RNA sequence: UUCAUCUAGACAGCCGGACGGUGGCCAUGGAAGUCGGAAUCCGCUAAGGAGUGUGUAACAACUCACCGGCCGAAUGAACUA
């Protein structure tokens, strides 16, 4: 059944009938399947493989007015709006899991009946319980346990009791204190069961409301007297709690008993044939068959027999409501985290106390994309206020702040839309706490972003992840004329996907960064064939390398003229990494007076004072951690060398000898320079020559060898899995910087430094080694030395310098400083 | 050949003395709980152990100390071993009677009454909670820690244990070999 | 799921075994020479690599 | 104080926290030396001692875990020698 | 051909002890008998190695030497051809 666009807004308007809950599902427990048997069933209509993206699709439910009277939390009226968001299967797309929760309350946990709970439905529920977000199971796929295992009756039961248990204990130990009561039990019913591939599900509340009658037991003792020690007594008809009586013989747990025990009579009788009990215990349950669906025989005929005995949306729909929250209760304490600045502040109080017409305070949680010629949609939650077609808002970016202008750009929006899955619909306006949509800010926000109307309001919470961007390849056109498109194109991929990543290397690379392979994978292809639409390339993302030396030069390095009439002596000493690290931390500045900066970098950074204030400039780029100490006394036309120096310095700081590559922690120490008279043999042409020569020659006898990068990445690992990383770290030399975590959660967070030449893949081989149970989080650390001589194609660092020329065609070996040097 | 002739002259020194001594047996035993009811005593009763070592003491029975090892001797069976004393029976009795008590299961030892447990919760929070899983005991959170929902039998009377049942045991404190080194013969001057 | 007790009465007729460096025949896990005649009744053996 | 081999027992009940120390192998050679063989050797590997030092190890031995159950001086002579790299105290021990 | 166990009570087997210092010297992201080099001590008995392997993130835990219940005469390690 449909309802026409101003009901969906009459709807809105009561946020007591406003349900706002998505999917906590593991890969493969049956979510899509179930989630799409409510659409075919209870599914609103606009008035009138994988899952690579999904949206929030509605649906409508007119429940008992005393079931609603027993609902706890503000509800007015039995007319609600279901807004059902879809989250993601499969790891990786935990970009999309945390921005579903964000725009929402409650959420639907499905688990498998024999799957139980795998790494990924406790990964989702970890990420339900940081988002305050309070849950709901139901246990699916009860079809291919009665059938693919043909389990019993008790059996059955237990099988279930343990996921509750299982799942209770994750809930409890990431729950929160502020909500009280959250894991749900079937004791409470709020955990249903069924099948959306066979179109049933049931909650026990359902037969305790269709008992109570045949024996005068209150729904709230009939559930009650179904889960745990509650039994029966069938023989003198004595509901007791002891499995045995008088004469020590075992009964049926009034679960199995009553409610259990029609189901696989219906099986066998069913599938297996008994035309002798179908129609029998067709009447017994009262059950009806009409039509085609009476003549149906083996599993065709099953599936139909619960769509007239436990029809899907029934119970499912039902506890949705029932327990779940409501934009009402739900806001009035998650409004803390949910606006990241002033808790206190009067916008973040009409959040939390829920105000349709207050301060409009809507979030665009992603750029909803569509085959819209490359532009998207503004797809995000109205924690308070009305969306007008044309209202004028403030796009406050997450890196603006209510006292500046960064980011922020406030226009009025095009046309409104209606989300409903994949269905477009264009609206009027839109009420506080209900998601909805808006075209136009697109053009104007970036991938994220917070919406206001008053400017003592701050920001809101920009998700928290822990998934992050691990992975990393490099994507180079195969067609140079061509790669316009792959600019422009690489900017849409950002916005689409709420946790991708594009980004310049150092090695002019576009590295493009994701959370797993699988993750990375479907991005290319929408990058290729899509956002982009040229061939591209995906190649293993070259590092960048800092030559260094570990030492003062062997000897004075001499480098003169082509011309020949003067000659440099000096020597080229590394620096604490502490002192080019206060280079690069802008501490020691490359633009302060040689006193000032000569004082703390002597008295700090232990130096001597006259070479201090003697720091004659900083390189590459100016800036770099590459300095000229000044140690020449004796230079009567200094001045005439010192710009003409600094020039063939930026070239060899910007460009080494090894294979011409940037240096890092290399203090050349000028101690002499055979000067002339006259600046006609003391010109560029002439010290340029001369400078580049000399810096390479003192290197070489400095005592060469290679920086890379060094990462430190922070797995969030549950205790109990914990051997397999340290393996992985110990497989690709990875120091533990640390190891902190909390006293009452089992994930042991995990801090280890690991060289970027050894995390090509990394990710893969930590989620191989202890299942996807660890979720690191890699941002490259500090700079730090290997160990091998850069001349050496055996030892580490030499066989990675050799590979590094053959790809720019460069010259083979190692250069020296006998190659750099001028004898007579 | 060696510590069992050297061992002769040692055991025939005591046992030459003294007019009062306890056969006392076991196996069932613990270095730590055994050398530890040795300091009970560091003093007042010694605690040597045999084997065969009292069998030669059937041909020691031929030596004749004193002829009355003719109410001794025929008591050379289990773990059995030496209490040296020179003070009251009675006394230094209540005292042997009481150093007895404590082991817990091995984890597929021999197992041998009716396993009742009472349904509480034990103030241990939720670490070996996937054990209960997939060994069938009903489980619930009662503030963070993990509440028993039944007074069942989780194991039976004389059985070959496991490893996960006894584990969940060990945390419950269950140690059921207990008792161990107490007496078996007694005799005066 | 398959119960550890039996995961143990599993592995003795599957795992809980030794193998000939040369023949690779699953001898009993406590046996000092091959049965196999194709290398002489060897000495040499390893345990059947424990799974995990 | 103690920095390596401190196996230390934390029994608390109901806010009330306890500070229980087993005072092990490591606690002694330390709770015996001076700052010399107390501090400063992080970057330094110590394993340099011969003095003599006394009854005041029977008393030492009354901190590390009472687990041996017979004689406090003869055990020590064993562990404070051919266990502890820095003391060598009567050259007998070994 | 040696070598040195054994009715005084072996080998094997089955019953169960296999402790303490001690999460020993450090070394430790972490090392408690089981990543690594140095110490390889006696307190006490029947014994328990600063420990023979399995295992732990380290523990736990299993299991050996040693030592005890029973059984009662060989028959065990090493080499020769
Ligand atoms: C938040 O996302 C972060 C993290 O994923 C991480 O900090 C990542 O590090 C990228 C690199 C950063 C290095 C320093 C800043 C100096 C050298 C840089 C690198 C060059 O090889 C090493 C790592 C890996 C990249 C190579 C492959 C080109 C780097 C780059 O940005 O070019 O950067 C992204 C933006
Ligand atoms: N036996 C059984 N199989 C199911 C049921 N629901 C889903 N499936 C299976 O799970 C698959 C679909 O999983 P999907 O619904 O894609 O998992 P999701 O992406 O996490 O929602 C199908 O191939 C079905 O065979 C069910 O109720 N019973
Ligand atoms: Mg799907």
């Amino acid at each position: 059944v449909a309802f026409t666009v101003d009901q969906m807004r009459s709807l809105m308007d009561k946020v007591t009938n406003v349900r706002n809950m998505s999917v906590i599902a593991h890969v493969d427990h049956g979510k899509s399947t179930l989630t799409d048997s409510l659409v075919q069933r209870a599914g609103i209509i606009s008035a009138a493989g994988i899952t690579i993206k999904s949206t929030a699709i509605s649906l409508y439910s007119e429940m008992s007015d005393e079931d609603v009277k027993e609902i706890k939390q503000k509800t007015d009226g039995n007319s609600f709006l279901i807004n059902l968001i879809d989250s993601p299967g499969h790891v990786d797309f935990s970009s999309e899991v945390t921005a579903a929760l964000r725009v929402t309350d409650g959420a639907l946990v499905v688990v498998d009946t024999i799957e139980g709970v795998c790494v990924q439905t406790e990964t989702v529920l970890r990420q339900a319980l940081g988002e305050r977000i309070k849950p709901v199971v139901v246990i699916n796929k009860v079809d291919r346990a009665l059938l693919e295992l043909q389990v019993s009756k008790e059996d059955l039961y237990q099988t279930f009791a343990r996921t509750v248990e299982s799942v209770n204990v994750i809930v409890s130990t990431y729950a929160d204190e502020v909500l009280g009561d959250v894991q749900v039990y079937p004791a409470r019913g709020t955990v249903a069961f069924g099948s959306g591939l066979h179109g049933w599900a049931f909650t026990i509340r359902q037969f305790a409301t269709r008992y109570a009658k045949k024996f005068g037991v209150d729904k709230a003792k009939m559930m009650d007297r179904l889960w745990g020690d509650s039994f029966f007594n069938p023989k003198t008809k004595k509901w007791t709690n002891k499995d045995t009586d008088a004469e020590g013989k075992p009964l049926e747990r009034a679960f199995n008993m009553f409610i259990l025990d029609p189901i696989f009579r219906l099986f066998t009788a069913i599938m297996n044939f008994k035309k002798d009990e179908i129609p029998v215990l067709l009447e017994k349950l009262e059950i009806v068959l009409k039509g085609d669906e009476k003549d149906l025989e083996g599993k065709a005929l099953l599936k139909v027999v619960m769509r007239k005995f436990l029809p899907a949306a029934d119970a499912l729909l039902e506890m949705i409501v029932l327990h779940l929250p409501s934009p009402v209760t739900a806001q009035a304490y998650r409004a803390e985290q949910l606006y990241e600045g002033p808790a206190d502040d009067a916008n973040c109080i009409a959040i939390k106390n829920c105000d349709p017409k207050a301060d409009l305070m809507l979030y665009v949680s992603k750029m909803v994309p569509t085959s819209d010629k490359g532009r998207f949609y503004a797809f995000g939650r109205v924690f308070a206020g009305t969306v007008k077609s044309g209202q004028k808002v403030r796009i406050q970016g997450p890196n603006y702040v209510p006292g500046k202008k960064d980011d922020l750009f406030i226009k009025a929006i095009q046309r409104v839309v209606l989300m409903m899955g994949r269905f477009v619909e264009p609206i009027d306006d839109c009420p506080a706490g209900n998601i909805i949509g808006l075209v136009g800010i697109d053009q104007f926000l970036l991938k994220t972003g917070t919406l206001t109307t008053s400017e003592t309001a701050h920001n809101m919470k920009v998700m928290k992840f822990s998934v992050s961007p691990v992975v990393q390849v490099a994507v180079e056109v195969k067609n140079a004329n061509d790669l316009p498109k792959l600019v422009e194109g690489l900017k849409r991929l950002s916005k689409s996907d709420p946790c991708v990543l594009t980004y310049m290397s150092e090695s002019g690379e576009h590295i493009v960064a994701g959370t797993g392979e699988l993750h990375l994978e479907i991005c290319l292809q929408d990058l290729e064939h899509d956002h982009a639409g040229v061939p591209l390339k995906i190649s293993p993302p070259v590092v960048a390398y800092r030559e260094t030396v570990e030492s003062e030069s062997s000897q004075t390095a001499l480098s003169k003229s082509p011309n020949k009439h003067n000659r440099i002596y000096l020597k080229a000493e590394p620096i604490d990494e502490e002192v080019s690290l206060a280079i690069e931390n802008g501490i020691i500045n490359p633009r302060d007076d040689f006193k000032a900066r000569a004082r703390i970098m002597a008295d700090d950074y232990g130096w001597d004072v006259t070479d201090a204030r003697k720091i004659w400039c900083f390189g590459p780029d100016g800036n770099g951690p590459n300095l000229v100490i000044d140690q020449t006394k004796a230079v009567q036309y200094l001045h005439e060398i010192k710009d003409s120096v600094v020039a063939a310095f930026q070239w060899a700081t910007k460009e080494g000898p090894i294979f011409g590559e940037e240096m890092r922690s290399v203090r050349v120490n000028i101690l002499d320079v055979t000067l002339h008279a006259d600046a006609i043999h003391r010109g560029g042409g002439q010290i340029i020559p001369t400078m580049r020569r000399a810096t390479y020659a003192g290197f070489l006898l400095a005592d060469p060898k290679i920086q890379e990068p060094v990462f430190l990445v922070e797995i969030q690992c549950p205790e109990q899995a914990v051997g397999g990383i340290y393996s992985v770290l110990n497989k690709k030399r990875g120091q533990v910087v640390s190891e902190e975590q909390r006293p009452g959660t089992p994930l042991f967070t995990v801090k280890a430094y690991l060289p970027v030449n050894e995390s090509f893949g990394f990710t893969g081989e930590l989620r191989q080694a202890t299942g996807g149970q660890a979720f690191p989080q890699m941002v490259f650390d500090h700079w730090s030395t290997l160990g091998s001589d850069p001349l050496d194609p055996t030892s580490k660092a030499g066989e990675i310098v050799l590979a590094a020329r053959k790809r720019h065609g460069m010259k083979e070996e190692v250069p020296g400083w006998q190659e750099y040097y001028d004898k007579l | 050949r060696e510590k069992k002739a050297e061992y002769f002259a040692k055991l025939r020194e005591y046992l030459e003395e003294y007019k009062s001594l306890f056969v006392v047996g076991v196996d069932n035993v613990s270095s730590q709980q055994m050398h530890e009811v040795r300091k009970e005593l560091r003093g007042r009763a010694v605690v040597l152990m045999g084997k065969n070592t009292m069998v030669r003491r059937a041909i020691r029975g031929f030596l004749s100390d004193l002829p009355d090892f003719e109410k001794l001797l025929p008591f050379v069976k289990g773990n059995v071993g030496f209490v040296f004393t020179n003070e009251p029976l009675t006394e230094i009795k209540n005292v042997i009677v009481s150093n007895r008590v404590a082991a817990p299961a091995r984890a597929g030892a021999v197992a041998p009454e009716d396993i009742w447990v009472r349904a509480v919760n034990t103030g241990m929070e939720p670490g070996k909670t996937s054990f209960f899983q997939a060994l069938g005991v009903p489980t619930k959170i009662a503030r963070g820690t993990i509440e028993i929902v039944s007074d069942v039998k989780v194991v039976d009377a004389g059985n070959k244990v496991g490893q996960s049942e006894a584990s969940l045991l060990n945390l419950l404190n269950i140690s059921p070999f207990t008792f161990g080194l107490t007496v078996v013969q007694v005799y005066d001057n | 799921i398959i119960e550890p007790s039996l995961k143990a009465l599993a592995s003795k007729y599957n795992c809980d075994k030794s193998v000939c460096r040369k023949c690779y025949a699953r001898l009993p896990p406590r046996a000092t020479n091959c049965r196999k005649r194709k290398c002489g009744h060897t000495n040499q053996l390893r345990p059947k690599k424990k799974l995990k | 104080k103690g920095i390596k081999v401190t196996v230390q027992l934390k029994i608390q009940n109901r806010q009330a926290a306890a500070s229980v120390v087993p005072s092990a192998s490591s606690l002694v050679i330390t709770a015996l030396k001076e700052p010399p063989r107390d501090r400063k050797k992080d970057k330094n590997v110590k394993h340099s001692g011969n003095i003599q030092l006394d009854e005041i190890i029977e008393i030492a031995r009354q901190m590390r875990d009472k687990s041996f159950g017979r004689t406090l001086a003869s055990v020590t002579k064993e562990i404070l020698g051919t266990a502890q790299s820095v003391g060598c105290r009567v050259d007998f021990k070994n």
